[PDB]
């Protein structure tokens, strides 16, 4: 409003400089309504497309990164980069820059390999695994014996 | 640490069995993985564009054509960048500017009809999505869910 | 056009609502209330109908006003709301079949089947001999023999009797691996059109290329039919290229096409180039052409959503209100007098 | 009042534009003789 | 590149690795789950410390690292060395609490994993809720956001299964959010099923009148309190806004807001005119003795609209006194040199 506060503690124009002690508007009339900005504080930052997708990918040719389809692919959805280090191998040392799927980063972060199958009935393929799997070393393709055959083909322990 | 991650030697995450004195640890270490503007934010803030200016300018005058063209087209954005007006770790967003509410009003029509400048139903999709993110962090945090919506949050800023 | 509703199975149909007599009568105000007062003069419309049932029953609910549509004055003009109007008449490509030079190529023209409706296939005949020939419906190219094949002429008989005057026959007894397999021919086109689709689908696609839809119910006998006996081909065994009989279709109009090609191609049967502005090749939309067109338009929208209601009514007492709904046709009809350009 | 019109203030336009243009990332801002600072919007930008 | 298919695949692929059966990995999942709970509180217990910080740390060391704590929420936990001491008393706690502790992360980690494996769950019901005004990628979300609520009230002891337990608490999720964020004005859940029945009412009277109820109809069928005035106020606030910005006219280049007048805004005539209402009105203010003039000058003119109220000491009688003859001086000699008989306004 017009040079009037929102609950009216002052009303006119004389400290026409001055906020509201218990609410706060300095004003002028609804002009500065129409001037100022505020901000959204967002969560995990995003970026401009008008940088991102501009025919020159502005990041894309200053950061040596697939200027138009490395993005796209990281930014989006999730195909990760290696930012600074990661020690362990693809079978290659650690890609300073390459981006990686999500099958191979899961591999990755909590063991080589995922492998749950659970037998069919009561005693054949329970008893099988059971004699080789608490303490026994696995080897690779362990032949479990029983339905069909419960191959383990991964690693260590079980 | 309990069984989740914890990093001892170049085997990086340990599981733990209380039954029989089990440490179960596996072997991939500190994989610095991200996606989205976090990653590329990162990336950013890291290049000393200098350096980049002067590998370039190595670039551009000595291999053949092929990788010094596209040297001498990398060169002209970190020359600007460097030369006079900003730094470039800006072209990520973190914080939105909003654009004044008298430009985009709520107005009474007829009998009771609004108007609204569009952008306001743009900006309450980027609003709604940032906030639930931060609720979705809160509440606990299941990677699938983060990331979509993470996504939602990136194109909404768009 | 789109009275018989024929709903059979998913669940519980075998649906037939019937139409019977069309009768509106009764205007609602008269001329100068509805100009005093704002009101669209529109004479009351209610046909009889009569669905049908799998089960021992018939329920024929008599009326139904929906769609109040306006009428003309004895001068020829309207009165839709306070202010008099007029239907301003139109002008296009007629619905044919026609011949035109190609685009950037100085070589040879292209053949093109026009079929309105919009829904409904727009195709094109195109020779790139060095080793393709070019038939498009919807975009995407296939062999003009492969289709008579499907029909059921084979290489040797079209050939011969079609192109021994036509050298150009040799481009369409080219691809034989595929021409050796008939019915074959049916299943592998449709492999050639592109979803990925069940192989089996006995004659489904070929009656909307054939019978009903797409191709058109404008009167048979002079709507179409003009177009061809005089320009090219000689029959029609129904109105569009139509046939559901024997479940092997018939096609009096996709040889004669290509007919003409070689022909026009060739030499003199005739001079065979349209001058597109001719006007037997551009028609004229009197207002009825263009209020029926929203009338139908309308009764699709209508018989969209009682479809819908066969499956929702719950025994046989199903008729009036589980039928019809006159919102559709209303806003359908409406609209074009008001807001029509 | 029977006096000279006023010596034209910063156009609407003008300013909505630059709010525009602050809508999207960039930023900008006029100058003065010296590459200094000047005020189009009067003084419903600083804040408080 | 397309949303909807990517999220879809994301988590559908997941489940199809990782789908829980249906009774041993919910419970396993669900058994540690409020194992945590259990946990996180004696921890409180033998720690002092707030089960809010025992759920933070505990946290950290399974989902995150100091990245998701910094980022997220800003910045009252010490990024390294602040969780870290956590940590360490929760090493100290012997044989009998370390195991709590132990008990904590792996809870922690099977609600997520809980969590994970009941997406589709979320998706499939989610599904069904698509046109009522929210984005199907925002309705999965907020789904998602009931799942996490079920999780935290689910008792493993009475027998029934997590998959009835989610639909109730997702159900509650989405509705809400299709209430509280469909429209560009925000309308209380009471209002909305409102509107439904409003709607829902309509239909019915649709069905046999061949006329679109007159708001008669509505207010009848309805029920109790129901009336005309409310009937077209209720429909009044269902229509959404119009895009200030439409394509307008004939459609060529018509934005609906360049025909919309202003209000606030002084049209030339209104700064003229407080220009010399101003001028003239500070002319009387000045020639006349301050003492009553002011006070209905002020009282009046600068703060609000209390004759007794109005004057400093001098009671009643002479503001009265003052007020009633200065007025009509100021007036009847302005009725002479008539410059405020023209009235402004
Ligand atoms: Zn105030």
């Amino acid at each position: 409003k017009d040079y009037e506060c929102a609950c009216g503690k002052y009303k006119r124009q004389r400290f026409e400089g001055k906020v509201c002690e218990r609410c706060g508007v300095e004003v002028t009339k609804s002009i500065v309504r129409r001037y100022r900005m505020g901000h959204i504080e967002l969560a995990t930052p995003a970026a401009h497309i008008w940088f991102v997708k501009d025919v020159p990918s502005k990041i894309g040719t200053l950061l040596d990164l697939s200027a138009t389809e490395l993005e796209q692919v990281l930014y989006f959805s999730k195909y990760i980069v290696l930012d600074p280090k990661g020690a362990i191998l693809n079978g290659v040392p650690v890609e300073k820059r390459q981006l990686l799927t999500d099958e191979e980063y899961r591999e990755l972060r909590y063991g080589k390999q995922e492998t749950y199958p659970l037998p069919p009935g009561v005693d054949a393929l329970v008893k099988d695994g059971e004699e080789v799997v608490k303490g026994q070393e696995l080897a690779p393709g362990v032949v479990s014996r029983l339905d069909g055959v419960a191959l383990y083909r991964f690693p260590r322990r079980v | 640490a309990d069984g989740g991650k914890v990093k001892s030697d170049v085997y990086g995450r340990v599981e733990v069995d209380l039954v029989r004195n089990v440490v179960r640890v596996v072997e991939s270490y500190d994989i610095d993985a991200r996606m989205g503007a976090e990653a590329i934010q990162q990336l950013l803030k890291e290049l000393d564009l200098e350096a980049l200016e002067k590998e370039l300018l190595e670039e551009m005058k000595h291999p053949s054509r092929a990788r010094r063209a596209k040297a001498r087209k990398r060169l002209e954005v970190v020359r600007a960048f460097l030369d006079s007006g900003n730094r470039p770790e800006w072209m990520i967003l973190e914080a939105v500017p909003v654009l004044p509410p008298d430009l985009r009003p709520m107005v009474q029509v007829d009998g009771g009809r609004f108007a609204t400048s569009d952008l306001n139903d743009l900006y309450r999709r980027l609003i709604n999505r940032n906030n639930r993110l931060k609720k979705l962090l809160a509440q606990g945090a299941p990677e699938i869910i983060i990331r979509n919506e993470k996504r939602m949050l990136q194109e909404a800023v768009d | 056009e789109t009275f018989p509703i024929e709903e059979e199975d998913k669940g519980k149909g075998g649906l037939v609502l019937d139409f019977l007599e069309y009768r509106l009568g009764e205007p609602p105000f008269p001329q100068d209330e509805c100009r005093e007062k704002d009101l669209t003069y529109q004479a009351p419309l209610y046909a009889r109908l009569q669905l049908i049932h799998k089960d021992t029953g018939l329920i024929k609910e008599d009326e139904v006003f929906l769609g109040h549509i306006p009428l003309m004055t004895e001068d020829g003009s309207f009165i839709i709301n306070g202010a008099d109007r007029v239907i301003v008449s139109q002008i296009h490509r007629s619905p044919g079949v026609y011949f035109t030079p190609d685009p950037a190529r100085p070589g040879r023209y292209i053949a093109s089947i026009i079929p309105l409706p919009k829904r409904g296939p727009w195709i094109d005949l195109e020779v790139e001999p060095n080793g393709v020939v070019s038939m498009k419906v919807n975009k995407r190219k296939f062999p003009l023999v492969l289709l008579l094949r499907v029909l059921g002429y084979d290489q040797e008989t079209l050939a011969r009797e079609l192109g021994a005057y036509g050298e150009l026959v040799q481009g369409l007894m080219d691809e034989s691996v595929f021409a050796m397999r008939p019915e074959e021919a049916l299943i592998r086109l449709f492999t050639l059109l592109r979803p990925g689709d069940p192989p089996k689908r006995d004659k489904a696609v070929a009656y909307v290329y054939g019978l009903i839809a797409d191709p058109r119910r404008y009167d048979l006998g002079e709507a179409g039919r003009y177009k061809a006996e005089e320009k090219l081909g000689i029959r029609l065994s129904g109105r569009t290229l139509a046939r559901f009989e024997d479940g092997e279709f018939k096609d009096e109009v996709f040889l004669p096409t290509l007919r003409y090609l070689f022909a026009l191609t060739a030499g003199v049967p005739g001079h065979e180039v349209d001058d597109i502005d001719h006007l037997g090749n551009r028609r004229i939309r009197t207002v009825g052409e263009l209020m029926t067109d929203q009338f139908r338009v309308g009764l699709a929208r209508l018989a969209r959503g009682v479809r819908e209601r066969m499956l929702m009514g719950s025994e046989d007492s199903l008729t009036p209100a589980k039928l019809v709904n006159s919102r559709p046709l209303e806003a359908a009809i409406r609209e074009f007098f008001s807001r029509s350009q | 009042k029977g006096e000279d019109v006023p010596e034209p203030s910063v156009p609407e336009s003008f300013r909505v534009l630059v709010k525009e243009l602050q809508a999207l990332a960039l930023d900008v801002q006029t100058l003065d003789e010296k590459d200094n600072p000047v005020d189009i919007f009067e003084g419903l930008a600083s804040k408080r | 590149k397309i949303s909807t298919s990517d999220p879809v695949r994301q988590y559908l692929h997941e489940i199809g690795q990782v789908p829980l059966l249906t009774l041993e990995e919910e419970v396993e999942l669900a058994r540690k789950v409020e194992e945590g709970m259990e946990a996180i509180k004696k921890l409180s217990e033998i720690t002092g410390l707030d089960p809010d910080l025992i759920r933070e740390v505990v946290r950290a060391k399974i989902l995150g690292s100091a990245r998701v704590r910094h980022i997220p929420g800003l910045k009252e936990t010490l990024d390294p060395k602040t969780v870290e001491e956590i940590d360490q008393k929760l090493k100290s706690l012997p044989k009998e609490h370390k195991r709590y502790l132990h008990i904590a992360r792996e809870g922690e980690a099977a609600r997520q994993h809980l969590i994970e494996a009941n997406l589709r769950l979320v998706v499939s019901i989610a599904k069904k809720y698509t046109g009522r005004g929210l984005s199907f990628l925002d309705l999965i979300q907020e789904g998602n956001q009931g799942l996490i609520r079920a999780v935290e009230k689910f008792e493993y002891k009475r027998r029934f299964k997590f998959s009835t337990y989610a639909t109730w608490w997702i159900r509650q999720a989405i509705n809400r959010a299709i209430a509280d964020q469909a429209r560009t004005i925000r309308i209380p859940v009471h209002m909305v099923e409102t509107i439904n029945k409003l709607s829902r009412t309509a239909r019915q009277l649709q069905q046999e009148l061949g006329r679109e109820p007159t708001y008669e109809e509505i207010a009848e069928a309805m029920g109790p309190g129901w009336d005309a005035k409310r009937v077209e106020e209720t429909l009044k606030i269902a229509q959404e806004p119009v895009s200030l910005e439409t394509p307008i006219g004939d459609e060529k280049d018509s934005f609906y807001g360049d025909f919309i007048p202003d209000e606030h805004l002084p049209s030339p005539v209104d700064a003229a005119t407080q220009s010399l209402l101003s001028e003239e009105l500070e002319k009387a203010l000045s020639k006349l003795s301050e003492r009553e003039a002011m006070v209905l000058k002020l009282r009046k003119g600068l703060i609000d609209g209390e004759e007794v109220g109005a004057f400093f000491g001098v009671t009643r009688e002479r503001i009265r006194q003052i007020e009633n003859k200065a007025l009509r001086k100021l007036k009847y000699h302005e009725s002479r040199t008539r410059k405020l008989r023209d009235f402004l306004d």
